């Protein structure tokens, strides 16, 4: 499943 | 076009007209800071490669400590929720909530009367803990874990030894498939999107207000203005934005709809019961 980014 | 004018005013005449039956909120940090929790967009000791390594799954997983640190730092006093989460529990109780979904990790939402139905933790939670051991997988509970972290004793699983971290979602890591799952739903048919305290710069949180029918009002309470908003151009038709904090915003809406008075007795009996706890 898609990650989370951007940080 | 559903709102008569892009103002705030417009918005709350179009949540009192019938064609406003299913609300989404979509929520992060800003939402909790008057509630002692900082926005997380004294570690010096660590030599971090750079600041956000903080909350980097890899970084993590080989160094604990910096997390576990900061995470003793900023631990509340008290869980205590503000009127932004008071808002959407009176979103719910009028029947109008179809779902919040929320960045944080603060249980805010809970301890407001949202129930598990209610919300898409999107980056998990950090009232459950777990050892990393996929054949373990060993759970812990608050107690447990702010022991460890106020005593600076790296949290460790007491079977297999493995690392035990809060139930976060840290960043480089899979989102749980509730998000994706509710996301396929509740996208294609609502009412309106009320976006608070979230610039929407984490993905794929921030995608989820694009998911929306294209005819759906979306209005932004953020103390500033990535998802795709436009508020000022020629072309704008749907979106508004109230500048500020989300206490304040919420108060100014609820007191156009005639719910100020409902809104400030909930936030005062229910601050009453959590401060006689
Ligand atoms: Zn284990």
């Amino acid at each position: 499943l898609p990650k989370k980014t951007g940080g | 076009r559903l709102l008569d004018e892009l103002t705030l005013e417009g918005v709350a005449r179009y949540m009192q007209s019938e064609r406003c039956r299913r609300v989404i909120c979509l929520v992060g940090a800003g939402i909790s800071t008057s509630a002692g929790i900082p926005d997380f967009r004294n570690l010096e000791k660590y030599h971090l490669p750079y600041p956000e390594a903080i909350f980097e799954i890899s970084y993590f997983k080989k160094h604990p400590e910096p997390f576990f640190a900061l995470a003793k730092e900023l631990y509340p006093g008290q869980f205590k929720p503000t009127i932004c989460h008071y808002f959407m529990r009176l979103l719910k109780d009028k029947g109008l909530l179809l779902r919040c979904y929320t960045q944080n990790i603060d249980t805010l939402e809970r301890i407001a009367g949202l129930e598990q139905e209610d919300l898409v933790e999107a980056h998990g939670t950090f009232y459950t803990s777990h050892c990393v051991s996929a054949s373990c997988r060993h759970e812990y509970p608050l107690s447990w874990m702010k022991e460890k972290i106020f005593s600076e004793v790296t949290p460790k699983c007491e079977d297999c030894q493995s690392l035990v971290k809060p139930d976060i979602v840290f960043f480089g890591e899979s989102l749980p498939a509730r998000f994706f799952s509710c996301m396929q739903s509740d996208f294609l048919k609502v009412d309106l999107l009320l976006v608070m305290g979230t610039s929407l710069q984490v993905q794929p949180f921030a995608s989820l207000i694009s998911k929306a029918p294209l005819s759906t009002p979306r209005l932004l309470i953020n103390k500033e203005k990535g998802g795709g908003m436009d508020f000022d151009s020629k072309k704008a038709y749907r979106d508004v934005a109230w500048l500020g904090e989300c206490d304040q915003g919420c108060l100014a809406l609820a007191e156009l709809l005639g719910w100020k008075k409902e809104l400030e007795d909930l936030v005062r009996r229910e601050h009453a019961s959590i401060d006689a706890q």
